[PDB]
C-alpha cells in the first residue's frame, strides 16, 4: 500500500510534469464547459449547446466522484486524516466540501430536472463554482491574505482617504449640477447617488461618459479631483506586488536553509561510520564498506559546502560576525 | 606511509575483479550490491564524478591515492563538521541532548543502526547530562 | 477614580476588542444614516428617510453629547488637560472642535428647523461631516503629511511637469480643432478651455469621451501626449505606497526597541534584589524572597536575551562593531 | 558692492521665506494672465479680458525687463560671467534667453499690434511661454534627464514592445471589423488609421469609446490585448517614481558629507590655535584668547562627532572595515 | 579577412555611433514604408501609395538580400558557424529566418503579383512583420522572458484571482440586468458574453461606456468590484518594471567583475617581466625594455587597484570578511 | 558545596508545605502572596515554565538544584548585564548620573524602595561625580 | 595640578569684571569683542550651551574648572582629529602636501593668519616632501 | 643606492636623444618602438600621465627617480598582487594548476612568449603537482 501516498501526492501535492498536464487538461475541461455555458445564453446557440451540456455534465461528475473517492482513500499516507474521523476531519476542509457540494448539486439537478429552466439556472452557476478545484491546496489565497494582513494600515488608511474624497466631492458636485440638463434633454444629476456613481467611476479612471458635469464649478472640482484623488485607488497596486514578491523571495530563501539541513546530518551520518571502521571473505566485506564510507564522506563535505554559502547579504554577516564572536571566546 | 602504499593498491584494482587499473565504476555498483548496499546509478556516479580527480571512470590512483593521502583530521575538517552541529545550534553552549541527539541521527539522511546510533552518543554522554558537548566528540573523532 | 483614564483610553487610545467593536458599531450608525440621506434626494423615497432622519438624527446628537462631555470629564487622567485651563486646550483640539459643531449645529437646527430646506440642506452635510469622527487620533492622516512632506520635491516636480504638457498640447489641439465641427453637428472645441479639459480628462487616463478630435493633426498630438504624458500623473501612486509601507515598517522597529528598554531595566532591579539578599518565621520569610528573587531573574535574563535580537541587518552590523570595538580597546 | 551677490542669490539661488513668495507671488501673477487668455476665447467674455490683457501684459514686461537686467548686472558675483565676454556667457543660457524673446517680442506686438488678431494670437503663446520663467535654475528637468538616461534600456524595451503589440493586434482587428457597420449607420474601422487609433486609446486605459469592435474576433482580440499589454504602458511610471525617489536621497546623502568636510577643518584650525597658545594688559588679552581657543576646540570636537554619525549602512561597515584594516597595520 | 569579423560585429554586435546611426536609418525606412501601407487603407491616397510601394518595397528587397548574404559570410569569424554546416545552423536561428521569409516572400509576390489585391493584402503584413528586424540579437525579448520566469507565480496568482473576480461579478450583473433596456430602446446584457465583456472593460480601467448597467443592483456591484478587482490587473506594470531594473543592474554589476579580470592579469603578466629584466647597442635595448617593465607595471598596480573598489555592500563586506579570516589563520 | 545540597533540599518542599518532592506551583502563589507578594497567576506560572526544567509543575530539584547550581557571577552574566547599561548609553563612558539612575530605577518595570534605590547607587557614586561607572557596579556584583 | 587651581579662580570671574562666580555669558560678548572677536550671539549661546555642564549662564567652575580639567592629549582626542585628515584621505598614506593642506587650512572653517597657516605646516614639512604626514603633526601635538 | 643615482641619470635623458632634463614623452613612442614595441599613442600617453608626478611631459626625475626609487617589493606591492590570484581563486587554497595558470598567461592582457609563459611557471610548479601555491611565487619575486 505505498502506492496510497503515491496518488495521493500525484493529486494534492503535485509536482513534475504528468500530475502537471493531468491538472492542466482538467483544467481546460472546465474551461471548455463553461464556454459552453456561455454560448448558451445566445439564442441562436442555446438548443445545441444545453444539449452536449447534459452529456457533459454527467462525465464530468462521474469523472469527480471517482477522482474525489479516490482521493479520499488515497488520505491516510497522512495520519492526521487516517481512520474515520481523520477522514472527516479531511472533508471538514473547505476545496474538499466544495468539490462535494458542486458535484452531488450535479447529481441532484440530473437526477430531478432531466424530468428545463431552474436546471440550467444552477448549471452555470456550478460549471463557475468548479474553478475552485485546481488551486488544490490554496497557496494563492494565502499569500494573498497574509500580503494584506500585513500591509492592513496602508490599505485601510488610502481607501479611508479615498472614501472621504468621494464623499465630499460629490457632493458639491451634486449641489452644482443638479439643475442643468444634458442637450439630450435629460438630467444626469438627480441625486446624490448619481453624483456618487459618477465619482466611482471617475476615482478609479474608468470614465464611461455616461455622466459628465457641465458647469465650470463641477469640471473645476473633478479637475482636481481627478488629479488629487484617483491615486488612492491605485497604491494597493503597487503594494501589493511588491508583497507577493517579497514574500516568494522569503520562503525560497527559507527553502534554502531546510536544503542546508539534511547535508549538515548526513556528512556527519558518514563521518562517524568511516571514522568508525571497525565495529559495525568478510574481512573484503569489510575492506569495501570502509572504502565506500570513506568515498561518501568525501562527498558530503562538498555538498555541505556548496549548500552553505551566502544565499545574501545577512548570511554572510551572521557567520563572520559569529567567527569575530569566536575570537571573543579567544 | 610506505607501509600501505603497496597493498592497498591491491585492493584499488579489487573493484575490477581483474588486474586493470580500473576503479570500474560501473562494477563498483555491483561490488557494494554485494557488500549489501545496492545504491542507485546516480548516486553510483556521483561517488567517483569527484572522488576521482581524473575524469575518466577508471584511474591509477591519480586520486584513488589522494583521498586515502587525506588524513581527514586535520583542521581543514574540524571546522566543516564543526558547523553542522551549528545547525542545530539554539542557544549556542554545545547544548544538545541525547534526545534531540538520538531524534535526529535516526530520521535523517543516511540514517544507523539503533544499535549505532545508541552507542555512538554513549561515548558523548559520559557525563550522563542532556548535553552532549561537540568538543567531546570531535576530540573522540580528532583522529578521524 | 482610576476609571477616569479607563474610560478615556477606552474612548481615545483604544485597543483591543470590545473598545474596536464599539467604534465600528457607531461607524455603521453613522454610515446607514448617511446612506439615508442618499435615499433623501430621490423623490420615490423623499417622505419615509426625512421623517426618520428627523428621529435617528436626536438619537445620535444626544449619544454623541452624552460621549463628548463624557469624554472631557475623563481627559484629567493626562495632566496636559487637568484642570479647566487644561480642558480647555482640550477642546482647542481639530477633532474635538468638529464634533462640538457637528453636535451644536444639529441642535440648532432641531431648535428652529422643526418649526424643511434649509435643514435638511445642511443636515446632509452633517451627516457627512461626522465621519471624521472614527479616525479619534488622526494617524490616517499624519502618515499622509509626513509622507508628502518626505517626498514634496518628486511630487512638485512631477506636477509641474504634467502641467506643463497639458497646457501647450491643448494648445495645439485647440488650434488643430477649433473649425472641427462633430457629426452631431456641434463643435467641442471652442476654447481653450474645452481643450484644456479635455487634457485632464485624457491625461489622467479618464476618457469620457465626450471630446474627441477628428483631424489628424490632433489625433497625433494626442497619441504621442497620451502615451509620454500620463505617466507623470500616476507616479504619486508609487511614491506614496512605498512611502506608506516604508513608514510603518520604520515604526515598529523604533517600537522593537522601546519593548526593549523595560526588559533591561526589570533584569538589573531584580538583579540587585537577589543578589542583595542580605538587606532589604521571619527567616523563611527571608528564604523565599530570595528563593523568588532568584527565579525572577533567571526570567529576565532570558526575556532580555530574546528581547535584543537582531530585528535586522543594521542591529547586527552595530553589534559587532561594537564588539570590535571592545577590542579597540583591547 | 557686496549687494551684487545678495540680490543675485536672492533672484537666481533662492532660499529662505522671503524670496520664496516673491518667486511664488510672481507665478500666481501669471498664472491669472494666463487664465485671462483662456476666456479670451470665450466670446461672452472676449471684450473685456483683451482688453485688461492689453495693461497687464505692459505691466508684466516692464518688470520682468527690469528684473532682468538687474539679474545680469547682479550676474558678476559669480566671476565666470564676469566682464562683458563673462556677462555674454551668461545670456547664452537657455531660460535667460527664453525670458528675452519672451519680454522683446512682448515689446514688439505692443510697439506694432497696438495700431487685433494676430496680436492676440501670439499673446496666448507667450502668456504660455513664460512658465519657464519660475524654475529659476533647472533642477526639474535635470532629475528627469538623469532618470531617463539611467533607466533608458527599460524604458525603449517597453516601449518597443507595446508598439508591436499595438501593430499587430490592430492589424488584426482591421481584418475583423472593416466590413461592420455601427448601429447608427456608420462605419467605424475603415482603415489601419483608425484601427491605430483605437489601439492607443485601449493600450493605454483611456477609452474614449468612439470606435468599438463588434464581432466575436475583434473583441476576443481586444481582450486579450488589453490584459497583456498595457502594462507596458504604465511602467515607466513606477520606474520613474523610484527612479526620482532614489536620487533625492542619494544626493541629501552627499550633502551630509560636504557638510561633515568644514567641521573637520574647523576642528584642526581650533586645535592648532588652542594648541598653540604661545605665539600668535597684553598678557591678559593673551589669557582670554587662549580661554576661547579652549572652549571653541571643545565645541568643534562635539560637532565633528555628531556630524560623523552613520547617516546609513555603509557608513559603518566603511568605518569598521577600516578599523579592521587599521588592526590588518597591527 | 580581417574584415570579415569586422563588418560581422558593425552588422550583428554593433556597437559605437556609425553602425548606430545605420541600424537607425534602415529603421526609418521601414517605418515610413509602414507609414505609407497606412495611408494605403485610404481611398483618398490609395492609389500614389500602392503605386511607390512596388518601387520602395524592390529597393528594400534587394538591399536586404545583400545585407543577409554579407553577414552570413562574415558569419565565418565566429568559429561556431564555420563551415557551411556551421553556416546553416546560422540561417536556422529565428531573427535570420524571419528575415529570410520576409525577403524570399517579397519576391515571390514581385515575381507573380506584378502580372493586385491579395498582393498588398500581404505586403502589409511584411511591412509589419519586419519591425524585427532592428533588434539584432533580442536582449528586449530575453529581458522580458527573464523577468516574468522569475516572478511567475506571483503573475498566475494575481491573474487567476482576477479571472475569478471577473467571472462571477459578472454573473451576477447579468443576472440584475438582463431584462433592462437602455433609453434608446435596446438592450446591452442579453448574454453573459456581453457582462463578461463589460468585465474586461470595466476591470481593467478603460471603460468604453458601450454597456452599463442600470439598476442599483448591478451599480452596487460594479462599484465594489471596480474597487476591489482593477488592482490585480495592475501589479504586473509594477512588478516587471522592477524586475527590468534590478536585472539591468544585476549584469553591469557582472560586467564590474568582467572588467576586473584582464587587469589582474595585466598586472601579473608585466610583473614578472619587470621583475624578471635578466632572461628574455644590445645592452641599451636591454636597458629600455627594462624601464618599459617598471613603468607598466606602475601602471598597471593603479589600474588594478581603481578597478576593484566596492561597487557595492557586498563587495566590501566579503572583502573584509576575508581579511578577517586571514587573521582566522593568524 | 556538600555543606548546602542538604539543608536546601528541606527548603525545597518547603513550599508544599509537606515533604512531597513538589515545587508547589499552585502554592507557591500562596507561599509569596504570604511573604508580601501577592503576584498573578500568568507570573507565576512563568515563573516555572522555565525556572524548571523538567516541565511538570512540582520537581525534585531536576533544576531547583540547578537554578541554585549557577554562580550568576560568571563572564556568561556579566556580559548580558553590561548590555543594559548600554541600552541606557549615549556617548558612552558610563557617564550614567545618580540623577537619571534613580530617575530610572524607580520608574521602570519591578521599582525599588526609595531607600533601596537611594543606597543602591550609593556604593556605585563613591566619587560622588555624576558617573555612575559600569565596571564600578559588576565589581560590585561580580560576587553575584 | 594644586599650583593653578587657584590663580586660574581669578581669571575665572574676571569676564563678570567682577566677583560674582559668574561666567558672564552676555558679558563674554563684550569681553572678546575688546580682545578683537567681535562674534554674533548664537556664537555666543553656543559656546556656553555645552561648554558649561550646568546650564545656568555663569556658573562656578562645575564644567569652568572640567573644561580646564580636560588634557585635550589623551587617545580619546587623537582619533577624532586624525578622521579629519581621513576625510582629506585620498589613496591614504598621509599624502597630503603642503600645497593642498595650504590651500585649505586658509580657506575654511575658521581661516588661520597667513603667517600662521605657512608657519603651522613648516614643523610639519620637516622633509620637504609634499607628503606632511599625520603622525608628524600629532605627535607634535600630542602635548595638547 | 648612491652608487646608481648617477649612471641612472644619462640614461634619464637617453630618450630625449640629447642632453635636456626631458622625459621625451613623444619620443619615448619612437624609443620603444625602435627597442621594437610600436605602441600607440593613448598608452604612450598614459604610460607618463601618471608615472611622472609632475605633469609636463618632460622631465628632471622628480618621479623618473622616485619610480626607480619604488622597490616593488615590500608588502604595499605583495597584496595587491596577491588579489589577482584570488581573482582566479575558486575553492581557494593556491590551487593553481599549470594548465588554468598557462591558459591565463598566454590569452589575457599582455601575454608572453610560449618560452615565458613555459618556463615561469617551471619555477613555480617544483612539486609537479596541478597546484602552484601563490606563496611559491610571491617568494620567488618578493625582491622585486
Ligand atoms: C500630479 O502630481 C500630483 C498629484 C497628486 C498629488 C497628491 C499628493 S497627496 C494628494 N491628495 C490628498 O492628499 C487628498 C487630501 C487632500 C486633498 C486631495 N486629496 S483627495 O482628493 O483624495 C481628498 C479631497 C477631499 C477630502 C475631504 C479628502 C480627500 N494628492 C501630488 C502630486
Ligand atoms: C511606453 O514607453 C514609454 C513611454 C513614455 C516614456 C517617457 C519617459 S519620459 C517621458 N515624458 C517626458 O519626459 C515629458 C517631456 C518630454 C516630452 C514628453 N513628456 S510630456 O508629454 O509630459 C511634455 C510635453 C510637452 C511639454 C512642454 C512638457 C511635457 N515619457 C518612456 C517610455
Ligand atoms: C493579469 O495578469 C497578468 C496580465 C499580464 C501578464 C503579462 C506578462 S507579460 C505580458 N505580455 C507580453 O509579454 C507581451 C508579449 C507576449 C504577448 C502579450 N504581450 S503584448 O500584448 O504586449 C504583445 C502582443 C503581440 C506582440 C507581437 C507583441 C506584444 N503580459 C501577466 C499577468
Ligand atoms: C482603495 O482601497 C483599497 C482597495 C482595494 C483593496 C483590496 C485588497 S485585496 C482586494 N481584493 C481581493 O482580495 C479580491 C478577493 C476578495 C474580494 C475582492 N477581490 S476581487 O474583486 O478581485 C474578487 C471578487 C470575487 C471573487 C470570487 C474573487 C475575487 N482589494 C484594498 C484597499
Ligand atoms: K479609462
Ligand atoms: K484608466
Ligand atoms: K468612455
Ligand atoms: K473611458
Amino acid at each position: 500500500t505505498h502506492v496510497q501516498g503515491r496518488v495521493y501526492n500525484f493529486l494534492e501535492r503535485p509536482t513534475g510534469w504528468k500530475c502537471f498536464v493531468y491538472h492542466f487538461a482538467v483544467f481546460l475541461i472546465v474551461l471548455v464547459c463553461l464556454i459552453f455555458s456561455v454560448l448558451s445564453t445566445i439564442e441562436q446557440y442555446a438548443a445545441l449547446a444545453t444539449g452536449t451540456l447534459f452529456w457533459m455534465e454527467i462525465v464530468l461528475v462521474v469523472f469527480f466522484g471517482t477522482e474525489y473517492v479516490v482521493r479520499l482513500w488515497s488520505a491516510g499516507c497522512r495520519s492526521k486524516y487516517v481512520g474515520l474521523w481523520g477522514r472527516l476531519r479531511f472533508a471538514r476542509k473547505p476545496i474538499s466540501i466544495i468539490d462535494l457540494i458542486v458535484v452531488v448539486a450535479s447529481m441532484v439537478v440530473l437526477c430531478v430536472g432531466s424530468k428545463a429552466t431552474s436546471a440550467i439556472r444552477g448549471i452555470r452557476f456550478l460549471q463557475i463554482l468548479r474553478m475552485l478545484h485546481v488551486d488544490r491546496q490554496g497557496g494563492t489565497w494565502r499569500l494573498l491574505g497574509s500580503v494584506v494582513f500585513i500591509h492592513r494600515q496602508e490599505l485601510i488608511t488610502t481607501l479611508y482617504i479615498g472614501f472621504l474624497g468621494l464623499i465630499f466631492s460629490s457632493y458639491f458636485v451634486y449641489l452644482a449640477e443638479k439643475d442643468a440638463v444634458n442637450e439630450s434633454g435629460r438630467v444626469e444629476f438627480g441625486s446624490y447617488a448619481d453624483a456618487l456613481w459618477w465619482g466611482v467611476v471617475t476615482v478609479t479612471t474608468i470614465g464611461y461618459g455616461d455622466k459628465v458635469p457641465q458647469t465650470w464649478v463641477g469640471k473645476t472640482i473633478a479637475s482636481c479631483f481627478s488629479v488629487f484623488a484617483i491615486s488612492f485607488f491605485a497604491l494597493p497596486a503597487g503594494i501589493l506586488g511588491s508583497g507577493f514578491a517579497l514574500k516568494v523571495q522569503q520562503k525560497q530563501r527559507q527553502k534554502h536553509f531546510n536544503r542546508q539541513i539534511p547535508a549538515a546530518a548526513s556528512l556527519i551520518q558518514t563521518a562517524w561510520r568511516c571514522y568508525a571502521a571497525e565495529n559495525p571473505l568478510r574481512e573484503h566485506h569489510r575492506a569495501t564498506i570502509k572504502v565506500i564510507r570513506r568515498m561518501q564522506y568525501f562527498v558530503a563535505k562538498k555538498k555541505f559546502q556548496q549548500a552553505r554559502k551566502p544565499y545574501d547579504v545577512r548570511d554572510v554577516i551572521e557567520q563572520y560576525s559569529q567567527g569575530h564572536l569566536n575570537l571573543m571566546v579567544r | 606511509t610506505e607501509e600501505q602504499i603497496a597493498e592497498f593498491k591491491e585492493a584499488f584494482s579489487l573493484f575490477d575483479k581483474d588486474g586493470d587499473g580500473t576503479i570500474t565504476t560501473k562494477e563498483l555498483g555491483t561490488v557494494m550490491r554485494s557488500l549489501g548496499q545496492n545504491p542507485t546509478e546516480a548516486e553510483l556516479q556521483d561517488m567517483i564524478n569527484e572522488v576521482d580527480a581524473d575524469g575518466n571512470g577508471t584511474i591509477d590512483f591519480p586520486e584513488f591515492l589522494t583521498m586515502m593521502a587525506r588524513k581527514m583530521k586535520d583542521t581543514d575538517s574540524e571546522e566543516e563538521i564543526r558547523e553542522a552541529f551549528r545547525v542545530f545550534d539554539k542557544d549556542g553552549n554545545g547544548y544538545i541532548s541525547a534526545a534531540e541527539l538520538r531524534h535526529v541521527m535516526t530520521n535523517l539522511g543516511e540514517k544507523l543502526t539503533d544499535e549505532e546510533v545508541d552507542e555512538m552518543i554513549r561515548e558523548a554522554d559520559i557525563d550522563g547530562d542532556g548535553q552532549v558537548n561537540y568538543e567531546e566528540f570531535v576530540q573522540m573523532m580528532t583522529a578521524k
